[PDB]
């Protein structure tokens, strides 16, 4: 309006059927069911503890 | 692997006794007197013109206490009350000859520890093994000897009796025990003749290095075999050492040399 209120945006963003995936990729992308990682060494002959 | 006594000799339990109960200034391990003031002058002339006289009783005691905590008869927070429990016995039954006796239980003990610083359980489980086989005598005996060779050759190894079984492992505190009972059961059928466990194959494997096999055996084949993988081993483990050390100039290039390597 010219008589108008101020302002205070707010964003946010809504997803409906997604699962959030983070996958075991030393790049973060797809190239096989087996990752770069876990048929690595370090990941493969050592345990690790997760947190 | 912590010390089992305070003295910087793990021998010797009365040189110990000397580190630990005796003054700084008479102890050896490898001034300008007259300058001196006159008190600490005279008073050093005077202990050496007339020296002083002392029991060597709590001195004796402590070195035996050594002794015992260096066989493990004593354990290492009870050393106090051991050392007071004799002093309190040697006080209460003292003599010239319980004295003579402490010292010589004190150099018996003492040349004892110098001279000490499995065979019978191998003997007995020879004894326990049958010594005649129907497919020849000679395959048996040397590995039997092979066997007794590197069972003395190595510096920590233990044979001993878990119940109706012998076994064999390659250190005090490692992951490589050896069923010999079961190993040689399984052996017995084909001495002079894949099918082997894993048991009598870790054995195979361990004895390879330290053996008289005649080579037409199945035994000599398989030792042959062995003897040609380890040094296969051996050789691909010196060549993996140069290539690594040479490619830092990547985990991943241990990964793919690994790989291509097994």
């Amino acid at each position: 309006d010219p008589r108008h209120a101020l302002r205070d945006p707010e964003r946010k963003f809504l997803c409906d059927r997604t699962l959030w995936r983070i996958p075991f990729s030393s790049n973060f992308m797809s190239m096989g069911s087996l990752t770069d990682l876990g048929q690595n060494l370090l990941y493969a002959n050592a345990a690790h503890a997760l947190d | 692997e912590a010390p089992r006594s305070l003295g910087p000799a793990p021998s010797n339990p009365s040189l110990q006794a000397l580190f630990q109960s005796q003054p700084s200034a008479e102890q050896e391990w490898h001034g300008d007197f007259g300058s001196q003031p006159q008190a600490n002058r005279f008073g050093a002339i005077l202990e050496a013109v007339v020296p002083p006289r002392s029991d060597p009783t709590h001195e004796k005691v402590l070195a035996i206490v050594n002794a015992l905590l260096e066989t493990q008869a004593i354990r290492r927070d009870e050393a106090g009350q051991m050392y007071t429990a004799l002093l309190q016995r040697v006080a209460r039954y003292n003599s010239v000859n319980v004295q003579g006796n402490l010292d010589r239980l004190i150099q018996d003990v003492k040349e004892a520890l110098a001279q000490r610083e499995s065979v019978v359980a191998l003997n007995a489980f020879l004894s326990t093994q049958p010594a005649v086989v129907e497919r020849g005598q000679e395959n048996y005996v040397a590995f039997v000897s092979a066997l007794k060779l590197m069972v003395t050759e190595a510096p920590q190894s233990e044979v001993y009796q878990a119940g109706p079984s012998f076994f064999f492992q390659t250190s005090r505190h490692g992951s490589q025990t050896v069923n010999l009972s079961q190993a040689f059961d399984n052996l017995r059928p084909l001495w002079g003749v894949s099918l082997l466990t894993p048991n009598t194959r870790l054995l195979l494997l361990l004895i390879a290095p330290f053996t008289g096999i005649s080579r037409d055996s199945y035994l000599g084949h398989l030792l042959t075999l062995y003897r040609e993988t380890i040094g296969n081993t051996r050789v691909d483990e010196t060549t993996y050492n140069e290539i690594t050390e040479v490619s830092r100039a990547d985990a991943s290039n241990l990964q793919a040399t690994l790989n291509y390597l097994l």
